[PDB]
RNA sequence: UACCCGCAGAAGAAGCACCGGCUAACUCCGUGCCAGCAGCCGCGGUAAUACGGAGGGUGCAAGCGUUAAUCGGAAUUACUG
């Protein structure tokens, strides 16, 4: 029920940078990014229809950390909801507790934005919501709880977020370490890289 | 060829624990008076007494030899130690005398064999397989000493021989021949296709050892055979040209076929109360001769042919032993 | 059994395609 | 009992299928039309990305495969068509 194993190879294998690690070392050094994984990484072939979809459709599970049954029956959510699909599913996505946790900056990843929403350290509406997958509507104040609050793990989480670009659906505060859910996200606020459009072929099919 | 020598020689110790054990249980009950009233314990003892005595005598020089051998062979060969080390000849020659005792002393193992050489299909290519098995056969028996007495052959149409059956008489003919018995596969280029695309034709050989006055018929076509018709099989005898002497060889063969039938089948009854393919192949574009059994291979064909492998056929009667 | 057994199929002449020969035409090579 | 509070210590907790094409995922060793595979097309006859083993990878995940059974694709009973 969760991906394990190495974080940097799945990043490989997209492409792309997918978040996967805190970002206070360029991700260059770590890994050959460029090179997929395995014995046959340098190789390049020619990807088919089928399989760019796929591949994107990875992409967008994995940096948000979710598996399959859990994403199929999120985009059958967004199908049902009226206007655009692709953008409905990806408000969805942003949505899931753990993960607004991460844009707050509680989190120097998701993964640890999640242990930490599972480890029983984030109030939603000063209620404790251990659930990563958990919504979180608007007008929602989501903080760290008290006894939390001293992690100077959370402290490193926020630095590295204020590096990192703010988003504009959340307002967050660094001393009180609670931030507010303001409105659902717009599509363009997220990053264009990703094509939520095939991933709709995708479930299609 | 030491390394081979102590391999050979650790096949001797293979057989220690089979001859202590054995013969302490035959003394501890087996040699005794009150047993021995029973004539089939004493028979029983008698026969695990022999087992005993074969480790005895050829363990010895296993040992012995192989014991000396290492303080005067280390360093010399050439000069002092020439004796020396053709003193382990003798080693060598005594290891080969047990091996081979191994081998043989089974039932009918001694008493000469009859095979008969049958084609496959593929129809001109296999005849012509089949004189060429024959033709392997006849050498094996010049080169190990024997006479070959030629009874059945019988030439195929377009090209080869269709049936032949050969019998070949002298010392323990039957153990060397009984293995190859079975499937001989040819696998080459046919010489008669012109598009010379790779075949696979078959050889039975049917290899037997040697061993009523009304329900026989004897029919002249100088030619004789010899018709058992209760059981329904027939040999055709050409050998000779004197009649008499001919229709005696083809009753010895009858005989032995009538034996044949015989202890077959009950083996099978007894079997029942209680190789799929073929045996060998013959691949001469690959220059390459796979035993599908006992997994050996020679890689000079031609060698094989000219005349049959003692080294492969010993290798089958180790099997077959083994099976016993 | 010897006899019956050499009649049975299992040991049937065999014939192998051609890779440059006459019958060789492949439509499909074996890997794409 | 749900629920809460405290205790200790990364501790007790990852497999199954697949990787010739359709179909996401490739190489080496063994075998040598055998042994085996296989949904369809079809692999295997001594350099097998199609068998079996490995390493590597892909997809699902406390499940994962196989079979059975229905609709779908099948506009292949076509009212729509
Ligand atoms: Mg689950
Ligand atoms: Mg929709
Ligand atoms: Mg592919
Ligand atoms: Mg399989
Ligand atoms: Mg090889
Ligand atoms: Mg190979
Ligand atoms: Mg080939
Ligand atoms: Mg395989
Ligand atoms: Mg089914
Ligand atoms: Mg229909
Ligand atoms: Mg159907």
């Amino acid at each position: 029920a969760r991906y394990l194993g190495p974080k940097l190879k799945l990043s490989r294998r997209e492409g792309t940078d997918l978040f996967l690690k805190s970002g206070v070392r360029a991700i260059d050094t770590k890994c050959k990014i460029e090179q997929a994984p395995g014995q046959h990484g340098a190789r390049k072939p020619r990807l088919s229809d089928y399989g760019v979809q796929l591949r994107e459709k990875q992409k967008v599970r994995r940096i948000y950390g979710v598996l399959e049954r859990q994403f199929r029956n999120y985009y059958k959510e967004a199908a049902r909801l009226k206007g655009n699909t692709g953008e409905n599913l990806l408000a969805l996505l942003e949505g899931r507790l753990d993960n607004v946790v991460y844009r707050m900056g509680f989190g120097a990843t998701r993964a640890e934005a999640r242990q930490l929403v599972s480890h029983k350290a984030i109030m939603v509406n000063g209620r404790v919501v251990n659930i990563a997958s958990y919504q979180v509507s608007p007008n929602d104040v989501v903080s760290i709880r008290e006894k939390a609050k001293k992690q100077s793990r959370v402290k490193a989480a926020l630095e590295l977020a204020e590096q990192r670009e703010k988003p504009t659906w959340l307002e967050v505060d660094a001393g009180k370490m609670e931030g507010t859910f303001k409105r659902k996200p717009e599509r363009s606020d997220l990053s264009a890289d990703i094509n939520e459009h095939l991933i709709v072929e995708l479930y299609s099919k | 060829n030491a390394s081979r020598n102590a391999w050979k020689a650790s096949g001797g110790i293979f057989d220690i624990p089979q001859k202590e054990t054995r013969l302490k249980e035959l003394e501890r009950r087996l040699e005794d008076p009150s047993l021995w009233n029973d004539p089939e314990a004493a028979r029983k003892v008698s026969q695990e007494a022999a087992r005993l005595r074969r480790t005895v005598d050829t363990f010895r020089s296993l040992e012995s030899d192989l014991q000396g051998l290492l303080e005067l062979m280390e360093e010399l060969p050439a000069e002092e130690r020439e004796a020396l080390k053709p003193e382990l000849e003798e080693a060598a020659k005594k290891l080969d005398e047990l091996y081979h005792q191994t081998l043989l002393n089974f039932p009918h193992a001694e008493k000469n064999a009859i095979l008969t050489i049958q084609p496959g299909a593929g129809g001109t290519e296999a005849c012509d397989w089949a004189e060429m098995l024959l033709r392997m056969y006849t050498r094996f028996a010049e080169r190990q000493g024997f006479q070959v007495e030629v009874v059945d052959l019988t030439p195929g149409p377009e090209a080869g021989i269709d049936y032949a059956q050969i019998l070949v008489k002298g010392e323990n003919a039957y153990g060397l021949l009984s293995p190859e018995a079975g499937v001989h596969r040819l696998v080459r280029p046919s010489p008669f296709d012109a598009s010379g695309r790779r075949h696979t034709s078959f050889a039975g050989v049917e290899v037997i050892p040697e061993v009523k006055p009304e329900e026989l018929r004897i029919d002249v076509m100088s030619a004789v055979r010899v018709v058992h018709l209760p059981t329904g099989i027939t040999v055709t005898c050409q050998t000779t040209r004197s009649q008499i002497k001919n229709k005696e060889l083809a009753l010895k063969i009858l005989k032995a076929r009538l034996y044949e039938l015989e202890r077959k089948k009950r083996e099978e009854e007894l079997k029942a109360l209680r190789w799929g393919s073929q045996i060998r192949s013959y691949v001469l574009d690959k220059n390459y001769v796979k035993d599908h059994r006992t997994g050996l291979m020679r890689h000079d064909p031609e060698n094989v042919l000219d005349g049959d492998l003692m080294d492969l056929i010993w290798a089958g009667l180790e099997w077959k032993a083994g099976r016993r | 059994a010897i006899e019956a057994l050499l009649h049975d199929p299992l040991f049937r002449q065999r014939v192998e395609k051609n890779k440059k020969g006459k019958g060789s035409y492949m439509r499909k090579g074996k890997h794409g």
